[PDB]
């Protein structure tokens, strides 16, 4: 019943820059129970941030998850060439709802 | 074995109103300890949450897309996960993932808090033909 929603649709950016993704909620997500994935073409998903900040381990630094209520980020501080791909965020506070995604690209 | 692994298979190309089952084969870690999911991503889209069955085998829930026509289910024998499916229709085009959910215990409604996914599998495609 949770509706998810990302923006943007795409980032197209060059490495060293900083991205900046945002993750809405219909209803406030008890407990901050919000994690983001990290998914790159063709390739399964990957845990990155899971209740809103806490990183998952053997992620770097550069990552890092806010927010509260309805409102949630992700920041990487900046892009490296592995980091360009599919994001998605995910809530559990009611059932399990993913966002839309938010595609990472290299600006060309 | 020493990684974690976990390894659907069962897909393929499959026809409307047809049944399929689906399976998942977790080593290195005990899948009947965890809450264990499938996820699928149509082509070009994002990410579905699809049914979940708690640690104890005793719970299960669906999303409303798929409630009635799939189930969920498990071989602790053989640390699998199965995913079975009737009435296959065109918008199940998807690749089928399995994954583990480290923080769900206790699922009494489907309305309460769950889990995320620290564990995905590779997937299999399933592609409902026209």
């Amino acid at each position: 019943d949770i509706v998810m929603t990302q923006s943007p649709g795409t980032l197209s950016l060059s490495p060293g820059e900083r991205a900046t993704l945002s993750c809405r909620a219909s209803q406030s997500v008890s407990s901050s129970y919000l994690a983001w994935y990290q998914q790159k073409p063709g390739q399964a998903p990957r845990l990155l941030i899971y209740r809103a900040s806490s990183r998952a381990t053997g992620i770097p630094d550069r990552f890092s998850g806010s927010g509260s209520g309805t409102d949630f980020t992700l920041t990487i501080s900046r892009l490296e060439p592995e980091d360009f791909a599919v994001y998605y965020c995910q809530q559990y506070g009611s059932s399990f709802t993913f966002g839309q995604g938010t595609k990472v690209e290299i600006k060309r | 074995g020493s990684q974690v692994q976990l390894v659907e298979s069962g897909g393929g190309v499959v026809q409307p109103g047809t049944s399929l089952r689906l399976s998942c084969e977790a080593s290195g870690f005990t899948s009947s300890a965890y809450a264990m999911h499938w996820v699928r991503q149509a082509p070009g889209k994002g990410l579905e949450w699809v049914a979940v069955i708690t640690f104890d085998g005793g719970y299960q829930y669906y999303a409303d897309s798929v409630k009635g026509r799939f189930t969920i289910s498990r071989d602790i024998s053989r640390n699998t996960l199965h995913l079975h499916m009737n009435s296959l229709r065109a918008e199940d085009t998807a690749v089928y993932y399995c994954a583990r959910d480290p923080l769900t215990k206790l699922l009494p409604f489907d309305w309460v808090s769950g889990g995320y996914f620290d564990y995905w599998g590779q997937g299999t495609l399933v592609t409902v033909s026209s």
